[PDB]
């Protein structure tokens, strides 16, 4: 019933390692399965970026 | 309106320009809509309400 998305402020995205940190973390973090989802694909794509 | 579509604050998707540089004259999208419907033509008013 909740999902949840990343935030569009400047600034920390141009930061790199704490992008690389949370693509690091993301993955064990939440889930996107095949029967739930607690993420929008544009979060996924951005942490599959990252 | 051509201006709202071509930019982009999130992750950019894929965008097919036509052969003539009016306005709202390009393909955007995985699914390529067109958006050369939404240009003004007062014959039939294919962009605009009726």
């Amino acid at each position: 019933q909740i999902i949840l998305d990343l935030k569009i402020d400047p600034g920390e995205r141009m930061d790199p390692a704490v992008r690389m940190v949370a693509g690091v973390v993301g993955h064990l973090l939440f889930t996107a399965g095949g029967r739930f989802t607690n993420l929008t694909q544009n979060m996924a794509r951005q942490l599959d970026i990252a | 309106l051509n201006d709202y579509l071509l930019y982009m604050y999130n992750t950019r998707v894929q965008v097919n320009y036509g052969p003539t540089g009016e306005p709202l004259d390009f393909q955007i999208g995985r699914n390529q809509y067109d958006c050369n419907v939404f240009r003004a033509d007062f014959a039939t008013g294919t962009g605009y309400n009726g």
